[PDB]
C-alpha cells in the first residue's frame, strides 16, 4: 500500500525528454478498494489528504465490514468512471484496484453458491473471464487524449 | 648580550616560522568551520522553505 500511495504520489510525465511542450496535466486517481481494513484505509486518506489529491481522485471504498458480494460491482464501477473520465474529458487516469484477492474470493463464494465446475483450488472455470474484462478496461485510446493506467494489488497467498 | 640575542634571533626566527605554521593551520581549520557553520544555516532555511511552499499549497488546495 506504501509503494502504490508513493507511485500515485509522484507519478510524473517527462515532456522535457520527448519534445510535447508542458501543458502539464497530473493525474486523476481513481481509487478502488474491496475488504480494505480500517488500517489501510486511515493510511491511504491521511496520505491523499497531505499530499493534494482528493480534489482529483474519486473513492470507491468497499470495507471489509460491508457485505461480501458488492465487492463483486466495485471494480466495474471504478472502471466505468474512469473509461468516461478518460475517453471523454481528456484526463489520464490512474486506477489503483486495491487486493484483487478479495475480489476472486468473493466470487469464489457466488461461484460455489451455484456448484460452478472450478479451476484449481476452488476458483471457478470462468475466473479468467472476469480478471481479463477488469483488466483489459485499461490502455490509449488512438485519436484521444485520455489514457487510463491500472496498478492492481495483489496479495499472494503464500507469497 | 648581542651575541646571544643573534643567536636567540635565529632560533627565534625559527619559533616564528613555528607560529607562522601554527597560525596559518588555525586559519585553514576556521576558514572553512564558518563555511561549514553559513553551508549548514542556508541548508536549514532552504529546508524550511521547502515546507512553507508545501504548506500554501495544501491550505490553498483545502
Ligand atoms: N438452482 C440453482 N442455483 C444455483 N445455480 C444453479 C442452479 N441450477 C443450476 N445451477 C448452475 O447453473 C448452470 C445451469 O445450466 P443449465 O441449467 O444446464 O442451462 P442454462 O445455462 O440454460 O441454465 C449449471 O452448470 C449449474 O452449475
Amino acid at each position: 500500500n506504501e509503494i502504490a500511495a508513493q507511485i500515485a504520489r509522484q507519478a510524473t510525465v517527462r515532456p522535457d525528454l520527448s519534445g510535447e511542450g508542458e501543458k502539464e496535466e497530473p493525474f486523476a486517481v481513481v481509487f478502488a478498494a474491496m475488504g480494505i481494513t480500517q488500517r489501510e484505509l486511515s493510511y491511504f486518506i491521511q496520505e491523499f489528504e497531505r499530499t493534494g489529491a482528493l480534489s482529483r481522485s474519486v473513492l470507491f471504498l468497499n470495507k471489509a465490514d460491508d457485505p461480501t458480494i458488492e465487492r463483486i460491482l466495485t471494480p466495474r464501477m471504478a472502471l466505468t468512471v474512469a473509461e468516461y473520465l478518460a475517453f471523454e474529458h481528456d484526463y489520464h487516469v490512474l486506477v489503483i484496484l486495491t487486493d484483487m484477492t478479495n475480489y476472486c474470493e468473493a466470487l469464489r463464494e457466488i461461484g460455489a453458491a451455484r456448484e460452478e465446475i472450478p479451476g484449481r483450488r476452488g476458483y471457478p472455470g470462468y475466473m479468467y473471464t472476469d480478471l481479463a474484462t477488469i483488466y483489459e478496461r485499461a490502455g490509449v485510446v488512438e485519436g484521444k487524449k485520455g489514457s487510463v493506467t491500472q496498478i492492481p494489488i495483489l496479495s499472494m497467498p503464500d507469497d | 648580550s648581542k651575541l646571544e640575542a643573534i643567536l636567540s634571533q635565529e632560533v627565534e626566527a625559527e619559533i616564528q616560522a613555528l607560529l607562522q605554521e601554527a597560525e596559518a593551520k588555525a586559519e585553514a581549520v576556521k576558514r572553512e568551520a564558518e563555511e561549514k557553520a553559513k553551508a549548514l544555516l542556508q541548508a536549514r532555511e532552504r529546508a524550511l522553505e521547502a515546507q512553507y511552499r508545501a504548506a500554501l499549497r495544501r491550505a490553498e488546495s483545502a
